[PDB]
C-alpha cells in the first residue's frame, strides 16, 4: 500500500524562526479527477489531531496564514513562516489518493537549545521491596539534551540487558531537557548471587561514559 | 458546527469485542459525507480503519481482516465501531471523524486480562557519596493497573525539580518512578515524602525517602 514518509523525525526549532518538514510518498497522488489529495495535520500535546492543510496548497479555515503548503507527484513540503509557541508537537503528512488512506509517521518539533549532559543517579532496591522477595535496580539519567541517549547496565562488570525497562519523558516545558529511566528488575535470590551494579550513562556530550555505580556489601 | 464525541468502555477482555460510539451533532449523517474511524497507537502513528459513507455504504482496512464492522443509527445521529477478536495490538486512542477535517476528542482504549491493582511504593535513595548541594531521590511505583496514577512531593509543594516518567508495561501491570531534587541541606535535614495516587483503587500511600 502507499507509504507516507515524513523528513525529518524530529525538528528542533525556535519561537520566532522558520521551519520546514517533508513528505515523501511511494506513489504519485494525483487522482483521476485532477486532484492531489494530500493533507498536512497538527496533533498537539494532550488533544486529537487537527487539519492544516487540505489539496496540497489550501489553508484550513481555521488556521494562520504562516502555514504554507506546497509540492507535486510524490515531494511535498509544509513550511512555517515563524515557528509560535501553539505549532509544537507532532505533524503528519496524510494520502486520500489511494485506498487505503495512509498516513505519515509524524514529525516532532522540539525546542532547540545548548547541550546539555545526563545527572546520571542510580537505587539500590528497598528493603521493603525486598521482604516481597523483589529487587529493582532503578537508574536516573536527569536534564539532558538532546533525546538521543544510550544506557548500559553491568553487574560485577558483566553487561546486563536481560530484564531492563526503560522510559524516556517528553520534552520539558520550562528548561527544555530531556529525562530517561533505566530498571533493572531481579528476584532477590538473583540479586543477592552478585555484589557490584552499575549503570552507564553514554550521551553525545562525552565519548566518556557517565558511570555510577554501587555495592551490595555497603 | 460538527462536532464528534467518543463513547463506551475503556478496556476490554482480549477474547471480545471492543465497541465504541461516535455521537455526531450540528450536522446530519445521512446528508452528508463519509464517516470515519481511527486509531492512535502508542508510537505516536495513526492507522485508518474504516469508514461508512451517508449511504449506508461501507470501506474497511484491510489490516483489519473482515474483524470490523461499522454500522449506523440514522434516527440518532450515530455511526459506531465493533472491533472483534481484540488483543494487545487493539489498544490505541480511537477517533471517530468526519471527511472535512472533523475530528473527535478520542478515547483511549486498553485491552488487558489485568483485574483493578493497587501499586507498591518503593522508595528511592542513593547509598554512599553524594557530589554536591543538589540530590536526587524518587519512588518507584511498581505493578498497578489500570492507569492512570498521580505522583506529587511533599503534597505538591515541591515543584522545581520534579520528573514523573511515562509509564511502561512489565508482565501485564504498569510501573513508573518520579525522579525528585532537593539540596542536601533539605535533606535528610528535613521530610521529603512521595504521595501517589491510583484513582481507580481508591489507593493513597505516602512513602518518607529515609537515607541509607
Amino acid at each position: 500500500d502507499v507509504v507516507m514518509t515524513q523528513t525529518p523525525i524530529t525538528l528542533s526549532v525556535t519561537i520566532g524562526q522558520p521551519a520546514s518538514i517533508s513528505c515523501k510518498s511511494s506513489q504519485s497522488l494525483l487522482d483521476s479527477d485532477g486532484k492531489t489529495y494530500l493533507n498536512w495535520l497538527l496533533q498537539r500535546p494532550g488533544q486529537s489531531p487537527k487539519r492544516l492543510i487540505y489539496l496540497v496548497s489550501k489553508l484550513d479555515s481555521r488556521v494562520p496564514d504562516r502555514f504554507t503548503g506546497s509540492g507535486a507527484g510524490t515531494d511535498f513540503t509544509l513550511k512555517i513562516s515563524r515557528v509560535e509557541a501553539e505549532d509544537l508537537g507532532i505533524y503528519y503528512c496524510w494520502q486520500g489518493t489511494h485506498f487505503p488512506q495512509t498516513f505519515g509517521g509524524g514529525t516532532k518539533l522540539e525546542i532547540k537549545r545548548a547541550d546539555a549532559a545526563p545527572t546520571v543517579s542510580i537505587f539500590p532496591p528497598s528493603s521493603e521491596q525486598l521482604t516481597s522477595g523483589g529487587a529493582s535496580v532503578v537508574c536516573f539519567l536527569n536534564n539532558f539534551y538532546p533525546k538521543d541517549i544510550n544506557v548500559k547496565w553491568k553487574i560485577d562488570g558483566s553487561e546486563r540487558q536481560n530484564g531492563v525497562l526503560n522510559s524516556e519523558t517528553d520534552q520539558d516545558s520550562k528548561d527544555s531537557t530531556y529525562s530517561m529511566s533505566s530498571t533493572l528488575t531481579l528476584t532477590k535470590d538473583e540479586y543477592e548471587r552478585h555484589n557490584t551494579y552499575t549503570c552507564e550513562a553514554t550521551h553525545k556530550t562525552s565519548t566518556s561514559p557517565i558511570v555510577k555505580s554501587f555495592n551490595r556489601n555497603e | 458546527d460538527v462536532q464528534l464525541r467518543e463513547s463506551g468502555p475503556d478496556l476490554v477482555t482480549p477474547s471480545q469485542s471492543l465497541s465504541l460510539t461516535c455521537t455526531v451533532t450540528g450536522y446530519s449523517i445521512t446528508s452528508g459525507y463519509s464517516w470515519h474511524w481511527n486509531r492512535q497507537f502508542p508510537g505516536n502513528k495513526l492507522e485508518w480503519m474504516g469508514y461508512i459513507h451517508y449511504s449506508g455504504s461501507t470501506n474497511y482496512n484491510p489490516s483489519l481482516r473482515g474483524r470490523i464492522s461499522i454500522t449506523r443509527d440514522t434516527s440518532k445521529n450515530q455511526f459506531f465501531l465493533q472491533l472483534n477478536s481484540v488483543t494487545t495490538e487493539d489498544t490505541a486512542t480511537y477517533y471517530c471523524a468526519r471527511y472535512g477535517g472533523y475530528w473527535g476528542q478520542g478515547t483511549s482504549v486498553t485491552v488487558s486480562s489485568a483485574k483493578t491493582t493497587p501499586p507498591s511504593v518503593y522508595p528511592l535513595a542513593p547509598g554512599g557519596g553524594a557530589t554536591n548541594s543538589m540530590v536526587t531521590l524518587g519512588c518507584l511505583v511498581k505493578g498497578y493497573f489500570p492507569e492512570p496514577v498521580t505522583v506529587t512531593w511533599n503534597s505538591g509543594s515541591l515543584s522545581g525539580g520534579v520528573h514523573t516518567f511515562p509509564a511502561v508495561l512489565q508482565s501485564d501491570l504498569y510501573t513508573l518512578s518520579s525522579s525528585v531534587t532537593v539540596p542536601s541541606s533539605t535533606w535528610p535535614s528535613e521530610t521529603v515524602t512521595c504521595n501517589v495516587a491510583h484513582p481507580a483503587s481508591s489507593t493513597k500511600v505516602d512513602k518518607k525517602i529515609v537515607p541509607r
